[PDB]
């Protein structure tokens, strides 16, 4: 697998209208917010799952493009598949003693499964396949302005089993963010790609997934989510020639002249990108 | 703490060649760890007097040395800082012009068993002991110069 | 008692205001599954200046629903609100951790007082 | 071990007692004197003959039993059992 | 019989009452040797009379008295068990010899416990956490019966404070109230999320005890989330926990920015007392 | 390898944004904090590990630049390698009797391993290899302002083993610091470098590692970490010309007057560097 | 009083093959978050007269005390430094006032604006009183 030969950094801008970009499991289902400033948050795992879903949809389980975590599968069975394909006994809870075979099993896992090859995975279980760090990493998405989550009451004209009034025989709850423009940062590391085999075709498919991430993620509670801007910084050498924080500071978001009241559309924000350093090429056509 | 004392060198051979003299505290058996169980927040009052020795000067008089000691104690002067046994335990000292303050063991008669009285340097550094009984919190050792306590 | 109506500390007053708003909503709309403290506590303590205005709108609606009935407490809660917001020059954009703790202390102090028979 | 330097000479006794930690003795049929050192090493003497023993190796303790007289071995059955569990 | 003797001497009675053969005037010697490579050193030595040292041991056990957390626990905790609970991984080794010397010393002399004791147990509470991998059926408590007993003994002796043997709802003491509040928040959490891997006892106990002002807001908000979920789901009356929070927060005027070591010990004792009085209330 | 001839003290300022700079093994995996004050901590060991990782990445195991504490290495085997290279028979617990042989083995280990040469090591294992102190030392890193770690609850759509738990998805949680600016102090000793061989090229590589420490350390828990400032004080003689605590006080970090509320970006802080004594100079260009 | 903290750490590599059969070790590291220590010392001129301890030696001793820790850096000690060094120089070959009464003049307390546990030298305010007539006072730091 001819791994990529350049270090990348990208910034993704997406917004939600009357939707719930990511619920909070331990606080009802409210959208995640910063507990001190109120800015909305979307966990990296959510975006990674959306990318996984897009890859699965657009590849339909083709060769070398399977997905490891998938949906209600048993991972130990996947590890057993990997061991069988390598002619090894998975009986021990440890990795095979011979380093060559311990590398062979993990290489098979990386080659077969796209999300392992891209984001990495931990496979230390009863049947062990090692660890992969993942060439592609992305941090939490954070709204540019504070959001005010809204709880919407909804009723139902039907009952599941039996009601006590046999009146609000059913009352539900819907959480929505009236609007919020989120900014997601991400990094791609060439050495890790060389270790796992993350190639250029994988990078192109990843860009496609980022651009069309939400077009097939529609749901009753998602609302209208869309990808607005994707700026990709490509370094001229393997290790890069500019700090990450310097590049991300080139992408700036501001209200422009629509300061009247709360933001309610992408037209209320203005995005500008500066000139990249000498050794970095910035492509924004995505 | 350290295992052994530093040995006597011969200075002459010290630079018959460049001879680096040193003691490696951390090297092997040189490092000896010694646990100490020690007292805390002590307080004593010492009653002592004087005695002229054979090599006393023709003009030396007990009164003169007594007054010198009293002046030094009153002013806090000292040849060296006194310590409670070991040098890392300095002693704060005063002269008691008034009465000795009341003791904590005022109503006790505690037996402390035999304990060192002094070391007789005339009879080849021979230690001599006495049965120490703490009556009323005050210990009255026998005179260490007497002949019936010395062998 | 424990409640101190003379504190006049902005976090404390905001906590008291939140407690009285929750009590007003509970009285106006009995049987609701979730109260204000269950819904807007996170947002209220995060950025009070962004959500307290709508909390006050809802409280006004709730007091309106109570004043109509001949049993009129509504007026009592409204006067409490007048007094509490009287001592506030402006809502805080953000509240520090200790300030949030004081906010919760004030909320719990006010809530117990309104539960007195 | 200094027994190799001085072998069965009496001066081994002097050296050991000069460097040895607490010394023990046995009075069981044949007189025995024990000189113990740090490092769990013990030197045992009787007349000119002597035997060196290590308290961490079983074989040394067995040999110490073998080097002793029969009646002494019976009295040292308790002590021998004590060292032998060192493992 | 030994149990009867311990009960008697703890209560302040004389051992002669349980059995008459003791002549308490006979004087008793206790010696403690600590080893090193090849030579062993004396660590402590007491020569008090049988009656006096028996009375001192009884006073020690009286000070250690606490309501046991589980029925299987010893009524009179062993000194080794108490010391072991301060060890790095609750095993006999890793016990600091100095603390042991200050125990089986302060125990049988009646003097103050070594000042190092309280920070040791507090640090263990900071470092310890739930250990379901222990194969013990009950998720191990961070503030066990033995640690609470040690803290109570230290506070009673070295600080002269008053500490009850069980929960005191009239204490109205700020550290004690904060400990009780932490206990009720924890109960709300483990009711809202059954079978949770870890509770707030694992992480926020240290900072809550040491710096209440900077961490109690998040604990209260999380407990609000827990009760809100607990209200929609079965057990709709959450109401009891809210009432308890009201009744405890009522006696507090401000969350302290910081607390002293003895105040932290009081916090731990209050948390232990409230937790025990909440296992099967409902 | 001529050693350096100047004492150095340096101050490093690095950030963390929605990340976990250093987990606490005792408190689950929460970021290390000072419980009595709330300030965050990052063990010097973590920074040394990151420096080792960067050195290994940028030197790819070149000669005289191997790293001793590797991912899966066995230290006794490395010590055996050293003894074989020195042509000696290793006693189990003891160094070679001939002090020159012990010096030779220790010097070999220092020369052919970078991190032994820099940070020192303890090698008194079942195949003894001596000890080294290490010219370069660094203390804990402590946040300028108290941090507010928050628990992020996440889920997974798959189950490792055979289980009927999922009627809800498998649970899990991350711990993140919304933002924290950390200050790390460090020292370099010429007298120790003389004994160990720490050269000037090693110093340049060390500065590079400090500057680019985090650029290749991305992961699913780190978030966005970056090094913001690096002030280096260089003395003109092997023994310094001023106490270190005087120098560290010249670097004053305080919140910008134009900022209010919780800190969320490095722009919220203003860093000022004072005038150094006459015997010292400040390399505020990193 | 100080309250040392226990810090848990890990290591990548295992030392022996026996423990390699999961290949990590969990050590621990004890630290004092902060603590200000006071060290007393006595120099006896009569003893020096029997040894040759001269004034240049005294200057070197003051320098060492001032710069003891500047070369003692290590993984365990963290940051340690000398803050104040007060020297009482007696006029007489013997003393001129009790040492314990001189050490009392150096009073160290907590600054007005500091509360909670101390975490920096700024939390402590140190003052030195007026020494008796027969002794001088110096402040090397």
């Amino acid at each position: 697998m001819t791994a990529i030969a350049n270090r990348y950094e990208f910034v993704l801008l997406f917004d939600v209208e009357n939707g719930n970009p990511n619920g909070d499991p331990d606080a009802g289902n409210m959208p995640r917010i910063d507990p001190e400033t109120g800015h909305g948050l979307v966990t990296d795992v959510c975006l990674k799952r959306k990318i996984r879903n897009h890859v699965a949809l657009t590849k339909e389980g083709a060769e070398r493009f399977n997905i490891y975590i998938q949906e209600k599968a048993i991972l130990n069975e996947t590890h057993e598949r990997a061991y069988t394909a390598c002619d090894l006994k998975p009986e021990p809870k440890k990795l095979p003693k011979k380093v060559e075979d311990a590398k062979r099993v993990t290489d098979w896992m990386c080659t077969n499964f796209y999300d392992i090859r891209t984001f990495g995975a931990v496979m230390t279980t009863e049947v062990n396949c090692g660890q992969v760090r993942g060439p592609v990493q992305m941090a939490f998405a954070r709204s540019v302005e504070p959001v005010v989550p809204q709880e919407v009451s909804i009723t139902r004209m039907a009952v599941t089993t039996k009601a006590e009034a046999e009146d609000n025989r059913t009352m539900g709850r819907k959480h929505i963010v009236p609007y919020g423009l989120y900014v997601a940062h991400g990094f791609i590391s060439a050495p890790l790609a060389e270790k796992t085999g993350f190639s250029d075709e994988d990078l192109t498919l990843f860009w496609d997934a980022l651009v069309n991430m939400f077009e097939h993620d529609r749901s009753a509670a998602r609302g209208l989510m869309s990808s607005r801007k994707l700026i990709v910084f490509k370094h001229q050498n393997r290790l890069g020639n500019a700090p990450a924080h310097k590049l991300f500071d080139l992408v700036k978001v501001s209200r422009a002249e629509g300061s009247s009241g709360p933001a309610r559309s992408f037209a209320d924000y203005a995005v500008t990108v500066g000139q990249a350093p000498e050794g970095v090429e910035v492509k924004e056509m995505l | 703490e350290v295992s052994s004392k530093i040995p006597k060198p011969n200075p002459a051979t010290a630079m018959r060649d460049r001879k680096p003299l040193y003691f490696l505290v951390d090297d092997g058996s040189n490092r000896q760890q010694r646990a100490a169980t020690l007292l805390r927040n002590v307080d004593y009052v010492i009653e002592a007097h004087f005695e002229l020795t054979d090599k006393a000067g023709a003009e030396d008089n007990a009164g003169k040395h007594l007054d010198i000691f009293r002046r030094r104690a009153r002013a806090g002067q000292s040849f060296q800082q006194p310590c409670l046994g070991c040098r890392e335990f300095p002693a704060s000292f005063e002269l008691l012009e008034g009465d000795v303050p009341l003791s904590c063991y005022a109503g006790e008669k505690r037996d402390l068993g035999y304990m060192l009285l002094d070391i007789d340097f005339e009879r080849d550094m021979t230690p001599l002991f006495f049965k120490a009984v703490m009556e009323d919190g005050v210990i009255t050792p026998p005179s260490r110069t007497s002949p019936e306590v010395r062998a | 008692v424990s409640l101190d109506p003379a504190r006049t500390d902005r976090p404390y007053l905001l906590g008291r205001l939140f407690a009285v708003l929750e009590k007003a909503q509970e009285d106006a709309v009995p049987g609701a599954n979730a109260t204000i403290k269950d819904r807007y506590l996170a947002s209220a303590s995060a950025n009070p200046g962004q959500v307290f205005h709508m909390l006050l709108k809802n409280a006004s609606n709730h007091t309106a629903k109570l004043r109509k009935d001949p049993e009129r407490k509504a007026i009592h809660y409204e006067i409490m609100m007048q007094e509490i917001i009287d001592n506030i020059s402006d809502f805080p954009v953000t509240m520090s951790s200790d300030e949030q703790g004081l906010f919760m202390i004030g909320y719990y102090h006010q809530r117990k007082a309104l539960f007195t028979k | 071990m200094i027994a190799q330097q001085h072998k069965d000479t009496v001066a081994a006794c002097e050296a050991a007692e000069a460097i040895a930690i607490a010394k023990d003795q046995v009075w069981d049929g044949e007189g025995y004197t024990k000189y113990t050192f740090d490092d769990n090493s013990v030197l045992i003497q009787s007349g000119t003959t002597q035997y060196a023993m290590d308290a961490d190796d079983a074989d040394s303790i067995k040999g110490y039993a073998d080097w002793l007289d029969d009646e002494a071995r019976s009295a040292e059955a308790s002590e021998i059992e004590r060292l032998l569990e060192s493992v | 019989r030994m149990h009867d003797l311990l009960v008697a001497i703890r209560s302040g009675k004389r051992a002669t009452d349980i059995m008459p053969d003791m002549d308490e005037s006979v004087r008793f010697h206790v010696l403690g040797l600590s080893p090193n490579a090849a030579r062993l050193s004396v660590r402590f030595w007491e020569v008090d009379t049988v009656g006096h040292m028996l009375d001192k041991v009884g006073r020690h056990y009286r000070e250690l008295e606490i309501i046991p957390q589980f029925n299987n626990e010893q009524e009179f905790p062993s000194l080794s068990t108490l010391l072991r609970q301060t060890a790095v991984l609750n095993k006999t080794e890793n016990i600091s010899p100095v603390l042991a010397g200050g125990l089986f010393r302060a125990m049988l002399t009646g003097g103050p416990y070594p000042q190092s004791l309280l920070p040791a147990v507090l640090g263990r509470i900071r470092a310890e956490h739930a250990r379901p991998e222990d194969k013990s059926r009950y998720r191990l408590e961070v503030v066990t019966y033995y640690r609470a007993a040690l803290i109570k003994a230290y506070l009673i002796r070295n600080r002269k404070l008053e500490v009850p043997v069980s929960l005191d709802p009239a204490r109205t003491d700020r550290p004690y109230l904060l400990g009780r509040l932490f206990a009720v928040l924890e109960k709300a959490q483990e009711d809202a999320v059954p079978g949770a891997n870890a509770t707030i006892k694992d992480r926020y106990l240290a900072s809550a005890s040491a710096n209440p002002g900077q961490v109690f807001h998040m604990l209260l908000k999380n407990a609000s989330n827990h009760t809100a979920k607990l209200r929609k789901d079965p057990e709709r009356k959450a109401i009891h926990y809210e009432i308890m929070m009201q009744e405890i927060i009522d006696n507090i005027s401000d969350f302290p920015v910081t607390m002293s070591s003895d105040e932290q010990g009081l916090f731990m004792i209050g948390y232990y007392h409230q937790r025990k009085a909440l296992f099967t209330k409902k």
